[PDB]
């Protein structure tokens, strides 16, 4: 989420008390007081749209990371910024095998530790090694320390 | 920590990623500079006398036809490799797949059609 | 087609200075035929090394 | 949103026509594939009143038209009629002009050649849509349920079809369509009701008739215990609100409706029913295919949405099969619009763009095109 | 992915391909000599397919391909088909590249020149290997079994070569080359299970009358008691799956198939038999040569695996033989896979070295260096 996470960070001061205002007007007969069904079935009303129950509660339980079971105030801006779309294009398999040669130094097909380790030191923003072992982590979904290339697709993937 | 640097860092190791992309293109067009001034050394014409300048005219048509059926069996190499990555490609995200079409959606409509339509007065940043 | 790209070579009718422009003209067309090999062979190798990555999934994959 | 010319999706049925844009999971609407005419005296003047009514228009006016349906047992009757419902779906509601957009239609693997003819023929010439296809049923149904191999058993409105598919391929020798479907079931159900004093036989009794079978039908996956309770009490009926407030219970006729697609002789006809149409399309493909087939029914068309069908199903092609094999029904939510979904898919495949018509193409060949180009 | 330019050993059979490298005691794989075509026209956009499966391809989607064998009795007819089996094995399966290693191919002594000149053409033309060698059958069962001295029996799935080698010497003039093997057996198979109520026609049923025959049946010691018997009771059947969970149950059917090996009349053919001919290959090599072949009568090749047929063939030569002469059958483990086998230890042989066609005595010499340099 780390798209629009900076895209709700790339909103200003002003969009999030509107946001704000906007979760006050949401909510109006809430039990939970955040966004459940009937919260969203009421500000789909107050437009005039009628969705499915089932793509509803999809919509609910997605952005809940946690396992809340409705949408917070923090997901409502996740929600806001996604349908306004900010991470565009994705670049993807072929860009990412153009990175991924260069990924996996060792001309091989797996992006080793020190190469990946290598490769975020340059990245120029606050590295750690924690970064590495942990971008190995969830690229190469395998965990061996090194990062297959569909790993690398999968870890690149979608990513701004 | 906030995501918005997860982010950052993520679009740094593409950037960086393209420019180590960057130095080993630089390094193959090096090699390429090189091996071409090389591979092709630039001829000298001046004072050869004419039944020389027919020999050595000989001599670069025979290396023209032979480079041209050297760097064709390596197009011939290159079009194999590329129906070889294609295929296997095909074949992993298939075995990869059958589940990993990808999908539109179009409610993921624009955020501030709806985000005027519901606010109106206080609807101006998004 | 090996005799096809051999292209036809008519240095009989060239005086000196015509056959100096053939051989040159012959040069320049070594050096881009040179030129498609090495660029091909970098391909060539950037296709290995990627169809290793590709057996490696497939290994992954099956 | 939709800001590329993306293909529109249309499936157009005896029975509804599901639409939408390609790309999205699910028509917008449904319109019922019906055009509905006055059939009395007009008295006040200055009332509006159209000539014909369609889709939700023809039904929220029904009370004074008859209701006709263009398209009968899997094909397209009227075309002009359903110009008229294609303008409506387009236009009126979707919003979109075809000329700007690629259109898929849909039809069954041995439906007659006119069918797709007339869907190419309206859609380039009153349309201008700039591309057609016309796909198969089939193939949409298991692009929808992630199959490539399957027994599509889509008993819709009008034809049951019956067609067996192993990787993507058709076994067309081992189909085996039959002239039982929904629309039957009405009838089928209208006559026991009107056993029980409840005689429905005008449009708006028929369209009544027909909402009961869609609330109330559970088909009975052990249909001879349900009739011997069902039938000898009350505590099986379901009460059904009727547009002028009375009641009707229903008893064993609640699955005697959906027990003609076992017995089609309930409705003058010859056949084993949809489970053994299943069946033989198994058996008559190869025994290295029949397994597969065996493991993947797939349920499609509209009949598929009774709450018992596919224990109903199951039970009977598994009592016909072979022991030791292992017999199953997918049976997805993508339920009765499956088509539509599985339309939505093929328009955005990479791999279908070089199979569209293009009005080019139409224009110097005529219709008779789509039956080269397309399946 | 050999760390060895070691010479590389393929068995190109009209059954199987064996294949691996030069050195080991078996192959890596067995790559069935198929190539499939589908035999149905696709409905599905998007479902890859190719125009052709190789080998386990072709088999693993079998259910739809029509499957098609390259080798006619020992000798290769379709070379398009062998050049993709050949891919198939070196590319993808043995992870082999013949450029940089000597390759052995094996084939019957008895066969058409232009199978050996045609074999040696492409894997110096084609593959590009450095050297070639194309040995003999019989040669390669002696040499994987212990011997330098037999009648060497294969009774394969192409050809018999029925051929008598004394001190590592062909004897020619006491050859019995016959047309005669497991295509016939499972053809005949196919016919009386037709008269049990099982037809098998098609290549999916081809193929599972070809694995009733592997893993039911049996020659017999004595045909006539087994006949009488298994033509009497149940007790004699065994049972197959089909792979639909249907079942087949075979009585005398299970060995008066492999009969055929010893009574060619059975399928038309005009023969003396297998064990006829093994002995005819004794009886006619020199006197002082007889004691020598009795003794080492040897298997070669597939069907030398059934139940009673290593018992049966020496009693049924020492029913022809003369007294005194000991007769005895060499059936080592090293059954089905010993033509392979001795193609490994040969090429390996200190001794064989000079034996290999290089490619600059190819490429001087011609096609027909085979017949100068191999045999």
């Amino acid at each position: 989420d780390d798209i629009y996470k900076a895209a709700v960070e790339q909103l200003t001061e002003e969009q999030k008390n509107e946001f704000k205002a906007a979760f006050d007007i949401f909510v109006l007969g809430a039990e939970d007081g955040c966004i459940s069904t009937k919260e969203l079935g009421k500000v789909m009303r107050m437009l005039g749209q009628n969705p499915t129950p089932e793509e509803l509660q999809e919509m609910i339980d997605e952005v809940d990371e946690d396992g809340s079971g409705t949408v917070d105030f923090d997901e409502f801006l996740v929600m806001m910024v996604r349908c306004m779309k900010d991470d565009s294009k994705g670049k993807s398999e072929e860009e990412l095998s153009d990175l991924f040669r260069m990924f996996d130094k060792n001309a091989d097909g797996y992006i080793d530790l020190d190469e990946l380790k290598i490769m975020l030191q340059a990245t120029g923003e606050t590295i750690t090694e924690d970064d590495i072992e942990e971008l190995m982590k969830d690229g190469d979904k395998n965990n061996d320390g090194r990062i297959d290339y569909d790993e690398f697709l999968e870890f690149m993937k979608g990513v701004e | 920590i906030s995501a918005s640097r997860k982010l950052q860092l993520k679009t740094l190791l593409l950037q960086i990623a393209k420019q180590e992309l960057e130095r080993e293109a630089e390094e193959r067009r090096g090699e390429k500079g090189r091996a071409l001034s090389t591979r092709c050394q630039p001829l000298e014409l001046a004072g050869l006398g004419f039944a020389e300048l027919q020999d050595l005219c000989r001599q670069l048509h025979a290396r023209v036809d032979k480079v041209d059926e050297e760097r064709y069996d390596i197009e011939a190499k290159v079009t194999k490799n590329i129906t070889e990555i294609a295929d296997l490609t095909q074949k992993i995200f298939d075995l990869r797949g059958k589940f990993k079409r990808p999908t539109l959606r179009r409610v993921r409509i624009s955020a501030d059609a709806m985000m005027q339509a519901l606010l109106g007065a206080r609807a101006k940043e998004s | 087609i090996l005799a096809e790209r051999r292209k036809v070579l008519a240095i009989d009718h060239l005086n000196e200075d015509q056959l100096r422009e053939k051989a040159k003209e012959l040069w320049q067309s070594i050096y881009n035929l040179e030129a498609e090999k090495f660029d091909l062979q970098e391909k060539f190798k950037q296709q290995k090394y990627e169809i290793n990555v590709l057996r490696n999934r497939i290994n992954d994959n099956q | 949103d939709e800001d590329e010319t993306t293909a529109l999706v249309c499936d157009n049925g005896s029975g509804l026509v599901k639409a939408g844009f390609a790309g999205d999971d699910a028509p917008r609407a449904v319109f019922p594939s019906i055009v509905g005419r006055p059939r009395h005296q007009g008295v006040m003047v200055g009332m509006g009143q159209k000539d014909s009514y369609v889709g939700d228009e023809a039904q929220s006016k029904r009370g004074i038209l008859t209701l006709k349906y263009p398209i009968e047992h899997g094909i397209i009757t009227n075309w002009d009629d359903m110009e008229k419902i294609w303008h409506h779906t387009f236009y009126n509601e979707l919003r979109v002009a075809p000329e700007e957009h690629p259109t898929l239609l849909t039809e069954a693997p041995l439906n007659p050649k006119a069918n797709r003819e007339k869907m190419t023929q309206i859609m380039f010439e009153t349309f201008n849509v700039p591309a057609m296809y016309v796909a198969i049923q089939a193939v949409l149904s298991l692009y929808a349920s992630g199959r490539t191999t399957g027994i599509v058993l889509d008993s819709g409105d009008g034809v049951t079809h019956n067609v067996p598919i192993y990787e993507g391929y058709a076994l067309p020798h081992a189909i085996m369509r039959l002239d039982l479907a929904g629309r039957d079931l009405t009838d089928y159900l209208m006559k026991i009701l009107t056993e029980r004093g409840y005689s429905f036989v005008t449009t708006a009794e028929r369209e009544i008739v027909r909402d009961i079978k869609e609330k109330l039908c559970y088909v009975a996956l052990d249909f001879e215990n349900e009739m011997a309770t069902a039938a000898s009490s009350s505590s099986l009926e379901k009460s059904y609100e009727l547009p002028d407030g009375q009641v009707i219970t229903i008893g064993n006729e609640r699955f005697r409706c959906p027990e003609t697609l076992f017995q089609p002789s309930f409705i003058g006809m010859e056949s084993a029913g949809i489970h053994e149409t299943t069946y033989n399309s198994i058996m008559k493909c190869d025994i290295d295919i029949r397994k597969d087939l065996y493991a993947n029914n797939v349920m499609s068309g509209g009949t598929t949405m009774y709450p018992g069908i596919a224990d109903r199903m199951q039970k009977e092609i598994t009592a016909l099969a072979p022991s030791t094999m292992k017999i199953k029904i997918i049976a997805p939510p993508e339920r009765k619009y499956s088509v539509w979904i599985g339309g939505s898919i093929l328009a955005s495949l990479s791999t279908f763009q070089q199979m569209w018509i293009t009005k080019q193409e139409y224009d110097e060949a005529g219709p008779s095109i789509v039956h080269r180009k397309c399946f």
